[PDB]
């Protein structure tokens, strides 16, 4: 049942890769096209570091208090779109790309 | 199903395509124009010299 979720999300258009982490930093489970364990321990560090930075300061140096970030969206150059969610302890980091790299990507498989 | 919801959202329009990004003008109408550099001249001669 909780392996049919990572179907489902290479199956949403535009998706190339997933990976999720633990409270820790361990990566829990990551796609096949994105690179397996290697390139988790790394994205695991980055976005860890990223979250815990920007939910200490939401809730310190804007002077909001109780604002949790729940979303962070990174657009880059080519068209990488590095969605960062939090359900419960456990997070994740989808990459998505747009028409044209979709595009790119199945005349590259072509 | 937090993510589904997003990867959707970003997927109805690219929202950061610019419409003709690079290309320029192109063709572009040029009016023909001759500008006079230097006029040359004889100075005190017995009548006109063609």
């Amino acid at each position: 049942n909780a392996d049919d979720q990572l179907k489902q999300l290479s199956a949403l258009e535009g998706a190339n890769g997933y990976v999720i982490f633990n409270e820790s930093g361990i990566p829990l489970k990551r796609h096949e096209k994105s690179i397996s364990h290697e390139k988790a321990v790394h994205i695991a560090a980055l976005v860890s570091d990223l979250w815990n930075v920007s939910k200490k300061v939401i809730q310190r140096d804007l002077k909001t208090p109780e604002n949790d970030i729940e979303v962070i969206r990174l657009r880059t150059k080519h068209s990488y779109e590095y969605i960062i969610t939090q359900s419960g302890d456990f997070t994740m980091l989808a990459i998505q790309l747009c028409g044209k790299a979709i595009e790119e990507a199945k005349k590259a498989a072509a | 199903e937090g993510v589904e919801k997003c990867i959707y959202q970003n997927n109805q329009i690219d929202l950061l395509e610019e419409y003709f990004e690079g290309e320029t003008s192109e063709h572009v109408v040029e009016n023909l124009s001759s500008k006079t550099l230097m006029l040359f001249k004889d100075e005190k001669e017995i009548c006109k010299r063609s």
